[PDB]
Formats: structure tokens, C-alpha cells, sequence
């Protein structure tokens, strides 16, 4: 079926600055593309149709435009609410409907390096025979940002996850937490538990460790 | 004029059905495309499939076709979504929406659901345990809670009672295998308050009527 | 906000015969109007000289059903089963005698031949059997 590729995948922009989203087709969407924002945790909201067309109430700001495989929203000049995600869509009576991965505005700011800080788990935790390990990256900026677990120089893989913060109202930062789970039996197995950072801000990856005890 | 009202929120336990309603107060969608999208939590807008009626057809997307069964009733002006053999990956929001696109040129008059959130667990109703993220052994330190293994969201995390609010950090929950959600709250504070100071973060778990205070100080 | 589209009249035909027949056609520019209606530009082609259209659609209560020439023309613009095409069907009285007529509109210019076989068979059906005209596209007229 075809396919919407929206790059960039995130745009960094300052507030009043214009924005230029693109999406462009695996073959030719005669004038059916449909634009939509969506705010974090919210419903998705109409912007254009018929990839020129603006929908009912919507701000002069929101222009589209394009035919055939590519496609643009111009936002004139961003304001504070315009900072979310914006995806096209196949809008149509013929399927298929298919989205575009989307593209998030973000704001811009100077880089800024994560604060790294690990926690062992707690004694209370281990009775229930699992033990979650954090690490914490504190206020970035940009969001890319790359954890490694080490074990005793062990790199684990596959035992992980990670959650990250929306971009802070005041600091533009974003914060992230990779949690490790593993047996108790497992952890008290080795010493050496580590927590390796790498991020454009920093010239040298970052490792933060604890021995078990 | 024509509004689109969802089924509710639905918990299902993997291997089951679940078949959400879309009913059209006012208008028909015997010309109009009624069409059902999803959105995996923090993922993208993924559209499933839908009713053309210039084609005479159901379409759906490669991605959801077999798994999923569109239908609609005109008699009760309902349309419905039913898919088959959740995994934990299909817990999402389900939109239905009416697409204004019969006429040759229109005013774009788009209709959407509500959405409907399925979670897909085989766990029922547990409040969390909370575990300290204890401050390392002046500069800034960080501290925390582990808000662990609760069903269903929300979980409501504030520290020392709302007193607390600049420099926390409480991440969203992530699913995990168990079926069971985890959350972890943390803050920075000043170093030198680690003595002075108690840090105390207070866990909200309204469907279990949980409330835990966990004290957060150095280890021993 | 000027809500709008941009087709391309791709074919053509009629009840009564009118050999009078465009060599090339402008891009149809439609445009949404306040009080719910909706305008229709077109240039044609004939005899070196270029014919400027307008038409006003009045909606009615039923989609996709227009009216035209202050009530004494009835159009309909429906969606073709084939992707990004409309077929119009208009009938009633033009210049005092009456006359039924029929349009393939397209989004591409590019003749397409599903589209084409679906408005014979509309054409057909309907009783249209005169010679269906496929039209010339080109940008702008000039004398």
C-alpha cells in the first residue's frame, strides 16, 4: 500500500520562527492529503484538507500545499500552542488512508549535557526476588541520548526500558530514566553495577556505578 | 450536526475480542467514509481500515487485514470496530471518523469519536508498591520513588505532600510484561539538605484507594 | 478562506447534438461560496477564441445535487467508482430547448482508461448514445 514519509522526524524551531513540515509519497496523491495536530495526550485536530484547504477555524498561520508526491504545512510563525506533532494523512472517498509517522515541532535551545545519577535497588525490593536498577539523565537537550548497562564490564541487552520526560516549560529540557530488571538471585550474582551515557553534549561518554554493598 | 459517540474503555486479557461501537447521533454514513484508526500509547496515528461506499466496499490496511472486521447498521446508525487475538500490543486508542468527502469540493466538516482506550493485561485491579531511589553518599543530589507493578493508570506521584514541586521529574508508566504498569518519580534538591530536609513522595492509586507516603533518605 | 479545488474536464458528451466541440480546455477552478454555494471556471478552446464559464451550483438538500441557472437546471456531481474522478450529470433547459449533458472530471489530467469505461457505461445507461469527446488540456487560451 502506499506510504506518507514525513522527514524530518523532529524540527527544532524558536517561537515565531517559521516551520516547514514535509511529506512526501510513494506515488501520486492527486490533492488528498489531510494535515493533523496533536497535542501530548490529546485527540488528533484538523488542520487542512485537500492539501491546500484549511479546515473550520483554523489560524492563517496553517497553510498547505503541494500535489502529487510532496507535500508541505508552513506554519508563518510558530506560536507557544504549536509545538506537537503534525501528520499527513491519505484523506479520501478511494482507500487507502494510510498516516505519515509525523513530525515533531520542538522547542530550540543551546545543548545541554545530562546529569547521570544510578540507584542500586532497595533491600526491600529484593525480597520479592527482583531488583530494578535506574539510571537517570537530568535535563537535556537534545533529546537523542544513548544508555549502555554493564554488569561486571558485561554489556546487558534485551533487560531494559526507558521513559522520557516532554520537553519542561521552563528549562526546554527533556529528562530520561532507564530502569535494568533482573533476578535477585542475578544481581547478587556480580559486584560492579554501571551506567554508561553518550550525548552530543558531552565530549566523553559519561559512566555512573555502585558495588552491590 | 452529525456527532460520533464511542463505546467505552474496555480491559481485555490476551487471546479475546473486543468489538467497539460508533453511533451516529444525526446524518448517515451511507455515503461518507467511516473509517477507524488507532494509536498505540506514545506511537503514531495508524489507520486500520474502513466503509467506501463510491467503491461498495471495505478496505483495510495490510497491517490489520484478517485480524479485523468492520461493520455497520443502519437501522441503529452504529458502526463497529471488532478485533481478534489481542496481544499486549494492540492496548491503543480506537478513533472512528466520518470523513466529509462525497462532495466534489467541501468545507473539510470531519467527524471523530471520542476514542475508545482497550488495555490489553490479564491483570486485575492492584495498587502500587513504592520503592526509594535512595540519594547517593554542596552541590546538587537526586533522589526518587519507584512506583512498581499497579493496575489499572492513574497513578498520581507528588513530594512532601505538593510542597515539593520544582526539579521533579515523574515519568510516564510503561506497561511491562507482567501486565502491570511502573512508573518512577524523581527530584533534585541541594546536597546540604539531605540532612536537614525529608523527602517523602506521596503515591496515588485511586482504583485500589492506595495512598503510600515513602520516606526517601540515604541507605545504611 | 477561499475553500477550493482544481479539476480537469477530461470527456464529454450529450442527448442533443452539438458538434460545436472544444479543441483544448483550462484546468476547472471551484470554489466554495457563502450561502453554501458553489462556483465553476473553465476556459474553452474554440475556433481560436476563448470562451471564459461561469457557473453557480446552488446545493440542495440532497448531496451531491446542485441547481443551476436559477432553478432551471438540475446537476448532479458524484464521485466515480474509479480513484480521484467525478461524473457530472446535468439536465434541463439550456438557451430554451432541452438538453442533458455529461462530464468526466479528473484530478490528473492524464486520460485514464478505467475512468473513461465507467462514464461510457454511466453515459449508456442513462441514454447518452452520442460520441463521447475526449478533451485536449492545456495551461492558459489565448486568441
Amino acid at each position: 500500500e502506499i506510504v506518507l514519509t514525513q522527514s524530518p522526524a523532529t524540527l527544532s524551531l524558536s517561537p515565531g520562527e517559521r516551520a516547514t513540515l514535509s511529506c512526501r509519497a510513494s506515488e501520486s496523491v492527486s490533492s488528498s492529503v489531510a494535515w493533523y495536530q496533536q497535542k501530548f495526550g490529546q485527540a488528533p485536530r484538523l488542520l487542512i484538507y485537500d492539501a491546500s484547504n484549511r479546515a473550520t477555524g483554523i489560524p492563517a498561520r496553517f497553510s498547505g500545499s503541494g500535489s502529487g508526491t510532496d507535500f508541505t504545512l508552513t506554519i508563518s510563525s510558530l506560536e507557544p500552542e504549536d509545538f506537537a506533532v503534525y501528520y499527513c494523512q491519505l484523506r479520501s472517498n478511494w482507500p487507502p488512508l494510510t498516516f505519515g509517522g509525523g513530525t515533531k515541532v520542538q522547542i530550540k535551545r543551546t545543548v545541554a549535557a545530562p546529569s547521570v545519577f544510578i540507584f542500586p535497588p532497595s533491600d526491600e525490593q529484593l525480597k520479592s526476588g527482583t531488583a530494578s536498577v535506574v539510571c537517570l539523565l537530568n535535563n537535556f537537550y537534545p533529546r537523542e541520548a544513548k544508555v549502555q548497562w554493564k554488569v561486571d564490564n558485561a554489556l546487558q541487552s534485551g533487560n531494559s526500558q526507558e521513559s522520557v520526560t516532554e520537553q519542561d516549560s521552563k528549562d526546554s529540557t527533556y529528562s530520561l530514566s532507564s530502569t535494568l530488571t533482573l533476578s535477585k538471585a542475578d544481581y547478587e550474582k556480580h559486584k560492579v553495577y554501571a551506567c554508561e551515557v553518550t550525548h552530543q553534549g558531552l565530549s566523553s561518554p559519561v559512566t555512573k556505578s555502585f558495588n552491590r554493598g | 450536526q452529525v456527532q460520533l459517540v464511542q463505546s467505552g474503555a474496555e480491559v481485555q486479557k490476551p487471546g479475546s475480542s473486543v468489538k467497539v461501537s460508533c453511533k451516529a447521533s444525526g446524518g448517515t454514513f451511507s455515503r461518507y467514509p467511516l473509517i477507524w484508526v488507532r494509536q498505540t500509547p506514545g506511537q503514531g496515528l495508524e489507520w486500520m481500515g474502513g466503509i467506501f461506499p463510491v467503491i461498495g466496499r471495505t478496505n483495510y490496511a495490510e497491517k490489520f487485514q484478517g485480524r479485523v472486521t468492520i461493520t455497520a447498521d443502519e437501522s441503529t446508525s452504529t458502526a463497529y470496530m471488532e478485533l481478534n487475538s489481542l496481544t499486549s500490543e494492540d492496548t491503543a486508542v480506537y478513533y472512528c471518523a466520518r470523513l466529509d468527502t462525497y462532495e466534489i469540493l467541501g468545507y473539510g466538516t470531519d467527524v471523530w469519536g471520542q476514542g475508545t482506550t482497550v488495555t490489553v493485561s490479564s491483570a486485575s485491579t492492584k495498587g502500587p508498591s513504592v520503592f526509594p531511589l535512595a540519594p547517593s553518599s554542596g552541590g546538587t543530589a537526586a533522589l526518587g520513588c519507584l512506583v512498581k507493578d499497579y493496575f489499572p493508570e492513574p497513578v498520581t506521584v507528588s513530594w512532601n505532600s505538593g510542597a515539593l514541586t520544582s526539579g521533579v521529574h515523574t515519568f510516564p508508566a510503561v506497561l511491562q510484561s507482567s501486565g502491570l504498569y511502573s512508573l518512577s518519580s524523581v527530584v533534585t534538591v541541594p546536597s546540604s539538605s539531605l540532612g536537614t530536609q525529608t523527602y517523602i513522595c506521596n503515591v496515588n492509586h485511586k482504583p485500589s484507594n492506595t495512598k503510600v507516603d515513602k520516606k526517601v533518605e540515604p541507605k545504611s | 478562506v477561499a475553500v477550493s479545488g482544481k479539476w480537469y474536464l477530461k470527456a464529454m458528451t450529450a442527448d442533443q447534438e452539438v458538434p460545436e466541440k472544444p479543441d483544448s480546455v483550462t484546468p476547472m477552478i471551484l470554489k466554495a461560496q457563502k450561502g453554501g454555494n458553489l462556483e465553476a471556471k473553465i476556459t474553452m478552446l474554440t475556433n481560436g477564441q476563448c470562451q471564459n464559464i461561469t457557473v453557480v451550483l446552488h446545493k440542495t438538500s440532497e448531496p451531491g445535487k446542485y441547481t443551476a441557472y436559477e432553478g432551471q437546471r438540475v446537476v448532479f456531481i458524484q464521485p466515480s467508482p474509479v480513484r480521484d474522478h467525478y461524473i457530472l450529470y446535468s439536465e434541463g433547459e439550456l438557451h430554451g430547448r432541452q438538453i442533458r449533458m455529461a462530464k468526466l472530471l479528473g484530478r490528473d489530467p492524464e486520460q485514464s482508461q478505467e475512468a473513461l469505461e465507467d462514464f461510457r457505461e454511466f453515459s449508456r445507461a442513462k441514454g447518452l448514445n452520442q460520441e463521447i469527446l475526449e478533451l485536449a488540456q492545456s495551461e492558459t487560451c489565448s486568441p
